RNA sequence: AGGAUAGUGGCCUACCAUGGUUUCAACGGGUAACGGGGAAUAAGGGUUCGAUUCCGGAGAGGGAGCCUGAGAAACGGCUACCACAUCCAAGGAAGGCAGCAGGCGCGCAAAUUACCCAAUCCCGACACGGGGAGGUAGUGACAAUAAAUAACGAUACAGGGCCCUUUUGGGUCUUGUAAUUGGAAUGAGUACAAUGUAAAUACCUUAACGAGGAACAAUUGGAGGGCAAGUCUGGUGCCAGCAGCCGCGGUAAUUCCAGCUCCAAAAGCGUAUAUUAAAGUUGUUGCAGUUAAAAAGCUCGUAGUUGAACCUUGGGCUUGGCUGG
């Protein structure tokens, strides 16, 4: 078998320069739990619609569905 | 031209033609394997018959 | 097209950046800079490609913001900076200089030089005219200003750049008989003196170089670049195979030999 | 001197003569005035699908005596009427009024072929089921 | 989008399809190199015969241009290299000369048969295609591979085959193992 | 001369002249016309194609007009009109997939409303965010590469090959037949697992499993000629049908429908359409014009094409590089 390698001079230096998913893969890191990306395309484009701070959003459009 | 006709015969050979099942034959050999078969049968033993020469001679 | 573009696709990148077609769709659009983007070597290239120091360019940009990669004595981190031709890049950590000299086979050489030879530069003269209060200065080819030059300078010659203050040490005058290398066309690395000047007005003036192995070949003079008081005397030190253009069988011949 | 020019500064006369030329050439004729997609009821296309008007049959040429059987089919592309020849040993039987048929030429490219008259075209599918499927029970008419 | 990737044809089909004289043959000639199916005599033949046109475009130009030099003796080594051109027939009139019995004498599947490791050049395909045979420490099943002149002296079986010192097959141990 | 423009310019205005293009084809019309790099076929010369991986151009339903900005007459910006079209509490409000995926329609004709920024690059105030750009997989016989569907023995029986030999009878080693008999070999598949990857799938490696009718069963077209391969058997009987063309079918059909056998190509084979070669049937290379198609009824004649010969030759002296030998 044919790879590829790498040695850093301290185990600081190594979590420093290398991707987060090698580091998953030896233990070092664990994977961050993130939603799909159709959840935080739809989040990120839902908050486009709100200027503002989200309670004073959520409040204002609380008071017009008076219910 | 004129261009009419009965249309009650159609298929008419075809539907009368006696079924006759394929019997159950071994299979050919694939591949490399029917070229080996192809070149011996018209090059190793040959089946002249003093320069008449016949792949599908019928029975006569 | 409504504005600048700022996409390089891979294949129409420049041939000597010697880019594989399969690696991706887009290649690295060198940015605005002192030298032009046909004739520009952006340092994702030359630290990944041509180094391989970096695995991908992720990693070329973690090396330029550790503030490693230093070009004309000056920390850039632009990763597609678009380092050209007489350009020095130091990387003190691994303590390396190089000068971006163009070898004879047309693509840029990866010529290591001494740290004494690092620390000035050339810069080939592109015009020279008064500037406001009647101040004269000089544009060298990486698109340098430097004031007061010697008022014998003049076009189409070549300076010596201080490279850390930025000013003229002393020059050499466009005449018959300078080391010149061809920085364009075909014979684009080619090392050799000037034989004649052909003058043409309207149009392209013409050169005719000769060959150190007595070969003659012309090119235009937008394409030359004087580097030498006369033959065998550079003022910097020259790439691998000293600039000389061996046909296909003689390569053949000297690689026989070789192995 | 061949009735044609030579010399060397005459390559208009021969560029427009060739051209002109050109045109004594049916096949070049059809290219250019776009006969196939002007006259063709294919439009210049390969195949067409239509609606099966009506089962009718053509009586064959001299010195031959047959029915060949052929079905009216109506074009949906353009709705133009063309007849088309149903091939082999009882595959009109496959074919009914106001079934959805996929055309093809003939093969002889605008012509009609043997002793079949003024007919250009054959039926390929019925149904979107091959016509050839059918006929060697490979599949079944969905219907 | 992505640069394309390129591809060719590596084949040509004769321009008449029924011929006895090409027929015949081409069967004689299958039957002896134990081919599949035509198209590997076809393959051969399309490399051969854009072999001719290269090297008639070089003998059409003077004796001593640099580009036939150049090309021509690259074309010659490369032929010698692979053992189809003889080391005394370099001289670009017997690579016109070539037949295609020359290309399939250099393939693995001839090599092997001929190196007495099969009992006939069927068993030499079987052989090749069960991963058997080895050139150098790289096993090879290709019976194409178009062995060259130093390759040729390191065909054998491979280490870990059953015939070259492996253990015993999957048959073999359904028997004994009972 | 001015105005306007970032700037030249009838770009526009005022005034003034009568000019500008064209048989060397202007102008107009058509284009099943975006241009090019290029593609198919190709002895040479050519013919056909180029919506489409790169470059340039144009557009964002059709027009027109604009704001911001260095840059847009931008459309995943706005304004208005036209055609479609959405919600409505009937007062009003909101639209633009020729972006990704997907739906309808159209059709002969074309795939998943999937995963990710890990790679390639781009953007931002930026080492960090974003990117249906892009990459990965899904569908995918568009095309392209390599390449399985069996191999080898042992007996039998035949012939040749030889040898002991005059043939006889044998010894015996090369082929062919074996519902006539074995033990070997392997990947298609599956699978622990490792590798692969952002994570997977697949590939590559590889334990255990995985081939005798080795049912792990190759097909598509043909068998008169062209054109390779039946005057076999049964059925029909100018019917049904075949047949690119020539032709076949009226009671032993070499051509139909079938069975057997055989031929061609084979994981491919057939059909339709277009196109190229064959086509020296568009002919410059390179056609033909008495009778097969084709010299205007006859002269003149402009453009076009094409146009007799003739002006430093010979001699002499040195002169370098090459190449027989
Ligand atoms: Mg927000
Ligand atoms: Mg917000
Ligand atoms: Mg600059
Ligand atoms: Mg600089
Ligand atoms: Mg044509
Ligand atoms: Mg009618
Ligand atoms: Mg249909
Ligand atoms: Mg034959
Ligand atoms: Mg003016
Ligand atoms: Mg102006
Ligand atoms: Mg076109
Ligand atoms: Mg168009
Ligand atoms: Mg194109
Ligand atoms: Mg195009
Ligand atoms: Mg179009
Ligand atoms: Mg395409
Ligand atoms: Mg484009
Ligand atoms: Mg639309
Ligand atoms: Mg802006
Ligand atoms: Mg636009
Ligand atoms: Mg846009
Ligand atoms: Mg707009
Ligand atoms: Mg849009
Ligand atoms: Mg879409
Ligand atoms: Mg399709
Ligand atoms: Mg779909
Ligand atoms: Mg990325
Ligand atoms: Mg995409
Ligand atoms: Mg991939
Ligand atoms: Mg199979
Ligand atoms: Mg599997
Ligand atoms: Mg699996
Ligand atoms: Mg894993
Ligand atoms: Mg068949
Ligand atoms: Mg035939
Ligand atoms: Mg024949
Ligand atoms: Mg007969
Ligand atoms: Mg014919
Ligand atoms: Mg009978
Ligand atoms: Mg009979
Ligand atoms: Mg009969
Ligand atoms: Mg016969
Ligand atoms: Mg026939
Ligand atoms: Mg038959
Ligand atoms: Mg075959
Ligand atoms: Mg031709
Ligand atoms: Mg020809
Ligand atoms: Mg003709
Ligand atoms: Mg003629
Ligand atoms: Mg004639
Ligand atoms: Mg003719
Ligand atoms: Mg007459
Ligand atoms: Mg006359
Ligand atoms: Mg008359
Ligand atoms: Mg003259």
């Amino acid at each position: 078998s044919t790879g590829f390698g790498l040695i850093y001079q301290s185990v600081a230096d190594a979590k420093r320069f290398e991707p987060a998913y090698r580091l998953v893969r030896y233990g070092l890191a664990e994977k961050v739990e993130k939603a799909s990306r159709q959840q935080r395309k739809q989040k990120k484009n839902r908050d486009k619609k709100i200027f503002g701070t989200q309670r004073r959003a959520q409040k204002r459009a609380a008071r017009r569905n008076a219910d | 031209g004129k261009v009419h006709g009965s249309l009650a015969r159609a298929g008419k050979v075809k539907s009368q033609t006696p079924k006759v099942e394929k019997q159950e034959k071994p299979k050919k050999p694939q591949g490399r394997a029917y070229m080996r078969l192809l070149y011996t049968r018209r090059f190793v033993n040959v089946t002249l018959t003093n320069g008449k020469r016949k792949m599908n001679p019928s029975p006569a | 097209a409504r504005g600048p573009k700022k996409h390089l696709k891979r294949l129409a990148a420049p041939s000597h950046w010697m880019l594989d077609k399969l690696s991706g769709t887009y290649a690295p659009r060198p940015s605005a800079g002192p030298h032009k983007l046909r004739e520009s070597l952006p340092l994702v290239v030359f630290l990944r490609n041509r180094l391989k120091y970096a695995l991908n360019g992720r990693e070329v940009k973690a090396i330029m913001m550790q503030q490693h990669v230093q070009v004309d004595g000056k920390v850039r981190t632009d990763t597609t900076y678009p380092a050209g031709f007489m350009d020095v890049i130091t990387l003190e950590a691994t303590n390396e200089h190089f000068r971006l000299v163009y070898d004879v086979k047309g693509k840029f050489a990866v010529h290591r030089i001494s740290a004494e030879e690092a620390a000035y530069k050339l810069g080939k003269v592109k015009k020279v005219q008064l500037g406001k209060k009647g101040v004269p200065y000089v544009v060298t080819h990486d698109g340098r200003t430097i004031r007061y030059p010697d008022p014998l300078i003049r076009a189409n010659d070549t300076v010596k750049i201080d490279l850390a203050t930025g000013k003229i040490d002393d020059f050499i005058k466009f005449d018959t008989g300078r080391l010149v290398m061809v920085t364009g066309g075909r014979n684009l690395g080619r090392v050799g003196v000037i034989v004649h000047r052909e003058k043409h007005e309207g149009g392209f003036d013409l050169v005719h170089i000769k060959d150190a192995l007595e070969n003659t070949f012309v090119t235009r003079l937008s394409n030359v670049f004087v580097i030498g008081t006369e033959a065998g005397k550079p003022w910097v030190s020259l790439p691998k195979g000293k600039g000389i253009k061996l046909s296909i069988s003689e390569e053949r011949d000297r690689r026989r030999a070789q192995q | 001197g061949k009735g044609k020019p030579r010399g060397l500064n005459s390559a208009r006369k021969l560029r427009v003569h060739r051209r002109n030329n050109r045109w004594a050439d049916q096949a070049y004729k059809a290219r250019l005035l776009g006969t196939a997609f002007k006259s063709s009821p294919f439009g210049g296309s390969s195949h067409a699908k239509g609606i099966v008007l009506e089962k009718i049959g053509i009586e064959s040429k001299q010195p031959n005596s047959a029915i060949r059987k052929c079905v009216r089919v109506q074009l949906i592309k353009n709705g133009k009427k063309v007849t088309a020849f149903v091939p082999n040993d009882g595959c009109l039987n496959f074919v009914d009024e106001n079934d959805e048929v996929l055309l093809a030429g003939f093969g002889r490219r605008g012509k009609a072929k043997g002793d079949i008259p003024g007919v250009r075209f054959k039926v390929v599918k019925v149904s979107g089921v091959s016509l050839l499927a059918l006929w060697k029970e490979k599949k079944e008419k969905p219907r | 989008p992505r640069a394309p990737r390129t591809y060719s044809k590596t084949y040509s089909v004769p321009k008449r399809p029924y011929e006895s004289a090409r027929l015949d043959a081409e069967l004689k000639l299958a039957g002896e190199y134990g081919l599949k199916n035509k198209r590997e005599i076809y393959r051969i033949g399309f490399q051969l015969s854009k072999i001719r046109r290269a090297a008639r475009d070089l003998l059409t130009r003077d004796e001593k241009d640099p580009k036939r030099l150049f090309e021509g003796n690259a074309l010659i080594r490369r032929l010698v290299r692979i053992g189809v051109l003889s080391e005394d027939k370099m001289k670009l009139d017997y690579v016109l000369a070539l037949k295609p019995e020359d290309f399939l004498e250099r393939r693995l599947q001839t090599q092997v048969f001929k190196l007495g490791l099969a009992r006939s050049i069927h068993h030499a395909r079987v052989l090749i295609t069960q991963r058997h045979i080895a050139v150098g420490k790289q096993i090879v099943n290709i019976p194409s591979f178009t062995v060259r002149l130093d390759s040729q002296k390191h065909i054998d079986f491979a280490h870990n085959s059953p015939y070259g010192g492996g253990r015993a097959g999957r048959v073999k141990r359904k028997n004994q193992g009972k």
